[PDB]
RNA sequence: GACCCCAGAAAAGGUGUUGGUUGAUAUAGACAGCAGGACGGUGGCCAUGGAAGUCGGAAUCCGCUAAGGAGUGUGUAACA
């Protein structure tokens, strides 16, 4: 019975992120390239899908 | 406050309606008029648009009487049966006459260009009857 | 408290949506705990209760008896804030010390509660001692030996069958 | 492309007095002391003023990569400031689902136990870095202030706690247990 | 079914087009060669753009006919169906054999023909695309999606030329003012000022 | 077209510049388009306001300087969202008709709320399928002649400080007034004057 | 990473850094941040079970304006 207000605090740290279409990696909703050396630093992005 | 709030609008028009509208899916809100009310509403609203026709209705605790906005869609159908700019220009008089406007020449100029569902070059340079409409 | 007002008000509008008017043939069928429509407690553990036990106790505390417990009912259950330094009821969650006021259903009805549990729980035995002395409570033979969430059972089973 | 110099300078507050012994900082205030050496970094740090007590960082033939660390070393020092002028608070609201989480503290704020988190058995305890406190609530139902000087521990310390309460082999969309970091501020709020 | 086009990638062989001498040559994958508004006159269209190859090798049939097709999808999707001309300048008149092994061995290696691939040099202009000026982004969007099926480097160009003919844009318009230029089809007729002057009666006239 | 709309702003504020010698600089609040054209309407009378880039005026201001001076005036007073109303009709009369219309403005969620609104406790009228909102927004209520009822007066949001989308959608729900503000003029201009 | 033969590599990517080309915005106030607005005819026409800007086929206008698209997205069954 999670209040909306805390909903949204734990969205901000679980949910609402980016995701490199090539290794996964959880990047910060405002990221254009990812940070990790094993994809290039690909530009190809995805936000994290919701539960709805 | 006329014993009840009935200043809803209702978006039937044409074809009788009914039940297969949402007459009866918003009439429990007065539940007064129901199946007569909706059948003497839409025997006044026959006319006035064959589209959809959204309207605005007032009850007097049994029966409903209507007044019939004059949407720009609803007035072209309905005074259809070519730039017939005479029957805009007598049919501007009636109209709900605020539109955001500062001269009663410009109305024509906006309804000009929203019958474009071409009569868009006579109101792009438009010279004659700016002034003639008020 | 709050939670169990949610159940109450969503039943409610349950009942008012799929129902008949208040001026139906049924008549009024909105439930409250004043109306001592709603009950409390927990089948697995043996003991419940409603507003008219804690109500018609308290006036015994303090023909006519109905009466009694039927008007103190109405200020067992609501909005209604209590002051157990004041010992009268008030209308104001703001006393004139500026104090807020715990309303007077968690006052008294569900402090008692909470404190024999905390009590029990803790396996506090004085307090458990001074609870059962102080409520009157008539426990058995068996039961005076046991600990826990089954002297829970017993004592609460015993006081709000 | 060597850029000839780059620098840039930082106001000291009228309370604060900073010492500068080589490249380490001491930043000296009403909260107390705040050290922090520079020295992997190759920078010219000096102070100008005797009343506005002005600090200045400066980096000659300077590339892109280590223009950079100008503003860095500025921010850190900036955060000194604040750290020993009005202190970092971290207020963070432990949310659960369904089971309640027991957060208790031990011994003088250091400790942090994590008891029923998701429902289980499994006692979580986090020790929080030196010099950092930790506190519950009594405003608010479910929350942690972290008081601290050095930011850096304060937010390690939150992340700690933060990174402990995990949820794992579970929909984490769905599973929005643990603690999370609602605000960052200050004590005094000055 | 189809051996990987890194076999045959480079011109390692004579010119063996389809002729007498090499019958049953199978037909190419690409049939149609100008798509769009065909029909447009030159003066619709005074945007060209080329896709201008760097490498000296050999392009497929097949892959000639997919990146016709792609730059056609995204040209419609972009810029209607009658807003771009298509015309693609290479067509496959290379044959390459192919020796199948089920006589055994490398007795009797000569090949009976595949497929059809078509030969082209540094700085060949592979497609060219003739539209309206605005679309150049669309233009340049689609040949670099087009590049994608082909395996050398290519290079995008901006023609000077206005459309699809031989003229520089910006004397196109006075060279049809002053009549050295009459429009008919998609290009134009150079009137030179030598011949018949029956000729330059029916002009100026 | 954009230095051609920046050369037509030029000579619109020129031109109106010097045909109304009263204007009065107004500040614009949070302040809505709707509210705008009402504004506009009601004044379409009399009275013609513009408003733009403060950088704009005080550059067309400081270029029609020297044909009109004591313009100099209004220069360090074009700041933050703020314009210009032309008028010809006294003082008291256009602040008047000003303050008359002020729209009852609804609470924009998310906005800070200058006014400190407590809802009281009515028959709302509300279908008794609204309660969830009630129940979100921490208030008891019960049903009463079938519809919602509100047993106590109750306080929804302090001054100065932000709003809510449950909050601010019971609000428009309920459809009562919240805050409610407008365009308030700073300061007056009467032919080389300068008001409070 | 480290030298003809030569003992190992491709298409395609990089907001790592450097150099270069072309174009654009800007003290009439760039850009990025924080903060306002983001309207009326019109809940535009067909389309339908409901598609009100945002499923689609077409159209791309007007006035208020400082600006607001009969709409770039998220979202609703449609709204909001
Ligand atoms: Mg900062
Ligand atoms: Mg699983
Ligand atoms: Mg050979
Ligand atoms: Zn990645």
């Amino acid at each position: 019975i999670i209040e909306p207000s805390l909903r949204q605090l734990a969205q901000k740290y679980n949910c609402d992120k980016m995701i490199c279409r090539k290794c996964y990696a959880r990047l910060h909703p405002r990221a254009v390239n990812c940070r990790k050396k094993k994809c290039g630093h690909t530009n190809n992005l995805r936000p994290k899908k919701k539960v709805k | 406050p006329n014993e009840i709030k009935v200043v809803y609008l209702r978006c039937t028009g044409g074809e009788v309606g009914a039940t297969s509208a949402l007459a009866p899916k918003i009439g429990p809100l007065g539940l007064s008029p129901k199946k007569v009310g909706d059948d003497i509403a839409k025997a006044t609203g026959d006319w006035k648009g064959l589209r959809i026709t959204v309207k605005l209705t007032i009850q007097n605790r049994q029966a409903q009487i209507e007044v019939v906005p004059s949407a720009s869609a609803l007035i072209i159908k309905a005074l259809k049966e070519i730039t017939f700019d005479e029957i805009v220009n007598i049919a501007r008089q009636m109209r709900h006459r605020s539109l955001a406007r500062e001269l009663s020449g410009t109305i024509k100029e906006i309804l000009g260009t929203a019958q474009s569902v071409h009569p868009h070059d006579i109101i792009d340079d438009i010279n004659s009857g700016a002034v003639e409409c008020p | 408290y709050q939670t169990f007002q949610r159940i109450v008000e969503n039943v409610n509008v349950i009942i008012s949506t799929y129902g008949e008017g208040e001026s139906g043939p049924m008549g009024n069928i909105m439930i409250d705990p004043v109306l001592g429509t709603v009950g409390f407690g927990s089948g697995l553990h043996g003991w419940a209760f409603t507003l008219k036990q804690f109500a018609e106790m308290y006036v015994a505390k303090f023909a006519e008896r109905a009466k009694k417990v039927e008007d103190m009912m109405k200020k067992l259950w609501g909005d209604r804030y209590f002051d157990p330094a004041n010992g009268k009821f008030s209308k104001s969650a703001t006393s004139p010390e500026g104090k807020k006021l715990p309303r007077t259903f968690c006052q008294l009805i569900l402090d008692p509660i909470f404190k024999v549990f905390d009590a029990i729980m803790n396996f506090k035995k004085e307090e458990t001692a001074k609870l059962i002395e102080k409520l009157d409570i008539k426990l058995d033979s068996e039961d005076k030996d046991k600990e826990g969430k089954p002297l829970l059972k017993a004592v609460m089973r015993r006081w709000l069958p | 492309m060597k850029t000839i110099l780059s620098n840039q300078t930082v106001d000291i507050p009228e309370n604060v007095d900073i010492t500068l012994k080589g490249r380490t900082v001491i930043v000296k205030g009403p909260r107390g002391t705040l050290r922090r050496d520079f020295n992997h970094i190759n920078v010219e740090l000096s102070l100008l003023g005797k009343k506005k007590k002005r600090l200045r960082v400066d980096k000659w033939w300077g590339n892109r990569k280590e223009l950079a660390t100008v503003r860095t070393i500025c921010s850190h020092v900036q955060n000194m400031i604040k750290g020993v002028t009005l202190g970092f608070r971290y207020k963070m609201r432990s949310v659960y689902a369904h089971f309640p989480i027991n957060v208790v503290i031990q011994e003088n704020g250091s400790l942090v136990e994590i008891r029923n988190f998701l429902g289980e058995k499994y006692i979580r305890r986090v020790r929080m870095r030196p010099g950092v406190a930790c506190s519950v609530s009594q405003a608010q139902k479910d929350e942690l202030i972290l008081e601290g000087n050095d930011i850096e521990l304060v937010s390690n310390s939150a992340a700690l706690i933060q990174q402990a309460t995990t949820v794992k082999n579970k929909d984490i969309r769905k599973f929005l247990d643990g603690i999370y970091v609602s605000e960052k501020g200050t004590v005094q709020q000055a | 079914g189809r051996r990987p086009a890194r076999c045959y990638r480079y011109c390692k062989n004579k010119p063996y087009p389809k002729s007498r001498f090499c019958r049953g040559v199978p037909d190419a994958k690409i049939r149609i060669f100008d798509l769009g508004r065909k029909k447009a006159k030159v003066d619709e269209f005074p945007l060209g753009g080329h896709m201008v190859s760097d490498e000296y090798e050999q392009l497929s049939s097949e892959a000639l006919e997919a990146a016709r097709i792609c730059a056609n999808k995204y040209m419609v999707k972009s810029c209607g169906r009658d807003g771009f001309h298509m015309r693609v300048r290479l067509h496959p008149f290379h044959v390459i054999r192919i020796n199948k092994m089920l006589q055994t061995g490398m007795r009797g290696a000569f090949g009976k023909p595949q497929g059809t691939v078509a030969r082209v040099h540094i700085g060949q202009v592979i497609m060219s695309i003739r539209t309206k000026l605005q679309n150049e982004e669309h233009v340049i969007e689609a040949l670099r999606r087009a590049k994608f099926k082909f395996p050398g480097r290519q290079k995008i160009h901006i023609s000077k030329k206005w459309g699809f003919t031989k003229f520089n844009a910006d004397e196109f318009e006075d060279m049809v003012a002053k009549k050295c230029l009459i429009p008919d089809g998609c290009g134009v007729k150079y009137v030179p000022s030598h011949g018949p002057l029956d000729k330059w009666r029916v002009l100026h006239s | 077209d954009r230095a051609t709309w920046k050369s037509n702003y030029f000579l619109k504020i020129i031109q109106l510049l010097d045909d109304y010698p009263k204007c009065f600089i107004v500040g614009a609040d949070n302040v809505g388009s709707k509210q705008m054209q009402q504004i506009r309407m009601s004044l379409r009378g009399k009275a013609v306001v513009l408003m733009g880039k403060n950088t704009m005026m005080r550059k067309a201001i400081r270029g029609h300087l020297e044909n009109n001076p004591a313009l100099e005036k209004l220069l360090p007073h074009i700041r933050g969202n703020v314009g210009f109303v032309f008028t010809k009709e006294d003082l008291t009369e256009i602040r008047d008709m000003l303050l008359a219309n002020k729209v009852p403005a609804a609470a924009r969620a998310g906005a800070i709320a200058p006014c400190e609104v407590t809802v009281p406790a009515q028959n709302t009228g509300l279908g008794p399928e609204k309660t969830s909102f009630f129940q979100a927004l921490g208030i008891t209520t019960k049903i009463s002649r079938g519809t919602i009822e509100i047993l106590s007066d109750v306080q929804l949001i302090k001054t100065g400080d932000k709003v809510g989308a449950s909050e601010a959608t019971l609000l428009n729900m309920l459809n009562i007034s919240p805050f409610s503000f407008g365009l308030v003029i700073q300061q007056v201009f009467d032919n080389g004057s300068i008001y409070n």
